[PDB]
RNA sequence: ACGGAAGGGCACCACCAGGAGUGGAGCCUGCGGCUUAAUUUGACUCAACACGGGGAAACUCACCAGGUCCAGACACAAUAAGGAUUGACAGAUUGAGAGCUCUUUCUUGAUUUUGUGGGUGGUGGUGCAUGGCCGUUCUUAGUUGGUGGAGUGAUUUGUCUGCUUAAUUGCGAUAACGAACGAGACCUUAACCUACUAAAUAGUGGUGCUAGCAUUUGCUGGUUAUCCACUUCUUAGAGGGACUAUCGGUUUCAAGCCGAUGGAAGUUUGAGGCAAUAACAGGUCUGUGAUGCCCUUAGACGUUCUGGGCCGCACGCGCGCUACACUGACGGAGCCAGCGAGUCUAACCUUGGCCGAGAGGUCUUGGUAAUCUUGUGAAACUCCGUCGUGCUGGGGAUAGAGCAUUGUAAUUAUUGCUCUUCAACGAGGAAUUCCUAGUAAGCGCAAGUCAUCAGCUUGCGUUGAUUACGUCCCUGCCCUUUGUACACACC
């Protein structure tokens, strides 16, 4: 007889929103298809990532800048739950993409 | 380990593109296609997009054994750590990298730039795709550079559907007399698209109503 | 290139094994991952078994990816003086 | 520069086109029914389509107009 | 295709009306010129000159004075196991603790050496051999095809006099009808959401707890767990919302535009991202292990090491930075942002406590981050005084002396600090750039670069005007009409 109350906070954390809102609401929503206690999807403020360059290979010609951006986007989820069940959160739900990570902590 | 996700990302990411080149260059005899990386439990998957997964597979499993080797020991993995797989890629024509190397194979066989061009258009319009463009651009048995565009069917060169629908290659065919750009440019059908907008932004379709058959007086029914 | 023929059997003994090797483009680099030699070593005794058709020579991204050939077995066996089917990267391993 | 694009106007034409028994002035039930009816890949496109069908619309109501 | 031909338009890279300037001054900085052992190089109207992300102490680095190493694969042949070949203590020496060279003579063991052929490397040449990339035409609106009409035809009509838009954007005329690329759509962001999902990494209300002043009940704070509740503010997912709406002027009652109302918002909602066909001998072999050919390859044009140089100064030009002050300098005090960014196989972002006038030091700390630096208590700015028009206390160039930091190294002074020195510059000739609302301009940050170095830059927010809401006078660019003996197209 394992099972024993823990509190998890599980992060996912990607750039394909997509997916990652898809893992984010699935893990929700899968967690709350038994009546789990928790704190839900966290969102945290969208990071861009900027690199300002010039478009030329050169130096010759009117000084355009270009800029490009990539976007971070990072979720947290709380969930107060045994030693099996999160094993089994963490064996499904993997996304090629979504970056998932699995914190015991509570000190 | 012990990273700012920042650069985890940014990482991932530089990782990518120096698989992408890495199997780019050493499977070009076997019409790779593109990669993708997978973090899973226990094992990290890359996942390859040849068409030749007969010979790329190898000698009993000998050749993706040789890779697979290889990218452990480069990006420092523990034997075990990293799998690769070599599934064939679903229509070859549709994927601009494939016909790109294609033509480039097709003009290190001295065939006619014409001949080859439009074969490779008439291929990629066969395979069901809304549109293709290949432009050629270089010096080629002349002296002075030129350059030839290719196109057949429908492409759009403006907006947003660029990034959901069109794919642009860039190949340099090496040769003994200079070098030849290969451009190539593949717009697949917006009504297939499976996942993502599956009409252009432009498409509004009106649907067509039906006769109605009015007169003869009121009435009701009990049921 | 100019080495005792002890880092000759290193990098050799290496290559039979592993069937694969990796280098930087960083000479001046004085050890090698694996290997108990001056990074030069390996990239020239590579380049002269790449030359003569042993090995298969790549780059990309500062490093030279070598893979090796089949008579490049030939000649890895007539230089480690043992028995014909010997070693390689030709066997299944463990089960993966 | 409000000047309806070509597809908008063609669209607005086709509607009111066929279907009349239906559609008033209102730019709301015009819209509504816009959804209800086309496939309109945009909000925004639909909603200038529905401004421009509801114009024509209200402009047929005092004399008729070419197309 | 072009014209030193005609007629229309378009545009703050054009005027107008004004704004702030630039051009004059000191300095910073790039280009030239000169100088120089070298002062590495590309680029020269818009579309070269604060450009090559070009802020060079080493490196970078291509240049100059000098010293090493081969990292010259491989084939043939030649030398040679009586030894083909490598190293070195000391000394001579050399900038140097380079066995580079030599003195003497130990070692090494077929790894090399010599020679040919062939390679390889090359910020060497050729961007006028090329890929690719980019800039420019273009702050532009152009391209095309089906059925049909005119023509033997190449072609034309569509694709057009007008009108209207930013738009080949529309309306409309109409031998054309209906379309596809491009514009539009779309994307991305800043605007609205007491409507939905929520959150000790965001925040509010209540209460446990407590300090101060009140003490009548209060007002003003503390308490990264004492619990409870909420999601308006903050954050980001899903949806909503505007379609120039309603009314009404004006115009071929057409597209539309104009005004009032309403609204988060009615200049393409504001600002961007993408973006056709075609052109240029535009730039880039000094980004590429992208490359053809040429040149070099052992006294190297390969790389490496020491030192220097790109910063050298009679002068020409360009982007600029700080000023001539009294809408000001100084000095106290008041005190508010937004975009960012940060340390694993390390020293990144640094609060706090003391040491110091300052710069800094020193001991700890949080933070891999909405959690810590940080509310980035930024600066302009507002308030109280001092100074009082005097090259003045404005201005801070030049220069002496002393302390610190970065870094192996700071002299030609990397930067920072304090004392003294107290220039030109009294609003600036002809000329000339940018600009129409949270815009101009003033103000400062962050980020790039970065060991140390912003007078540059990419963004960001802070205080916030004046003047148009027009035209074709200057300029530049498009469009027809027109000529043509050009078509590699006026080079």
């Amino acid at each position: 007889q394992q099972q024993q109350i823990i509190k998890i906070r599980i992060t996912l954390t990607s750039t394909k929103v997509k997916q990652l809102e898809n893992v984010s609401s699935n893990i929700v929503k899968n967690a709350e298809q038994h009546n789990l206690v928790k704190k839900g999807p966290v969102r945290l403020p969208t990071k861009v990532l900027k690199i300002s360059t010039r478009k030329t290979p050169n130096g010759e010609g009117s000084k355009t800048w270009e800029t490009y951006e990539m976007r971070i986007h990072k979720r947290y989820i709380d969930l107060e739950a045994p030693v099996q069940i999160v094993k089994r959160i963490t064996q499904i739900t993997i996304e090629p993409g979504v970056d998932v990570e699995v914190v015991v902590a509570s000190n | 380990a012990l990273i700012s996700k920042k650069r985890k990302l940014v990482a991932d990411g530089v990782f990518y593109a120096e698989l992408n080149e890495f199997f780019t260059r050493e499977l070009a005899e076997e019409g790779y296609s593109g990669v993708e990386v997978r973090v899973t439990p226990t094992k990290t998957e890359v996942i390859i997009r040849a068409t030749r997964t007969q010979d790329v597979l190898g000698e009993n499993g000998r050749r993706i054994n040789e890779l697979t080797l290889l990218v452990q020991k480069r990006f420092k993995y523990a034997p075990g750590t990293i799998v690769l797989y070599a599934e064939r890629v679903q229509d070859r024509g549709l994927s601009a990298v494939a016909q790109a190397e294609s033509m480039k194979f097709k003009l290190l066989n001295g065939l006619a730039i014409r001949r080859a061009a439009y074969g490779v258009v008439r291929y990629v319009m066969e395979s069901g795709a809304k549109g293709c463009e290949v432009v050629v651009s270089g010096k080629l048995r002349a002296a002075r550079a030129k350059a030839m565009k290719f196109a057949d069917g429908f492409l759009i060169h403006s907006g947003q559907p660029v990034n959901d629908f069109i794919d642009t290659a860039t190949r340099h065919v090496l040769m003994r007399q200079g070098v030849l750009g290969i451009k190539v440019k593949i717009m697949r059908d917006p009504a297939k698209s499976r996942t993502g907008p599956k009409a252009l932004p432009d498409a509004v379709t009106i649907i067509e109503p039906k006769e109605e058959e009015p007169i003869l007086a009121p009435s009701v029914k009990d049921y | 290139m100019l080495m005792p023929k002890e880092d000759r059997n290193k990098i050799h003994q290496y290559l039979f094994q592993e069937g694969v090797v990796v280098a930087k483009k960083d000479f001046n680099q004085a050890k090698h991952e694996e290997i108990d030699t001056k990074n030069l070593y390996v990239i020239k005794a590579l380049q002269s078994l790449t030359s003569k058709g042993y090995v298969k020579t790549q780059f990309s991204w500062q490093y030279y990816y070598y893979t090796l050939t089949e008579e490049g077995v030939e000649y890895l066996r007539e230089y480690l003086n043992l028995p014909x089917x010997x070693x390689x990267x030709x066997x299944x391993x463990x089960x993966x | 520069g409000r000047v309806r694009t070509k597809t908008v106007k063609r669209a607005s034409k086709a509607l009111i086109e066929r279907y009349y028994p239906k559609l008033t002035l209102d730019f709301q039930t015009n819209k509504r029914l816009c959804d209800e009816i086309a496939t309109i890949q945009s909000k925004r496109l639909r909603n200038k389509i529905a401004g421009y069908t509801t114009h024509l619309m209200k402009r047929i109501q005092k004399g008729p107009v070419r197309g």
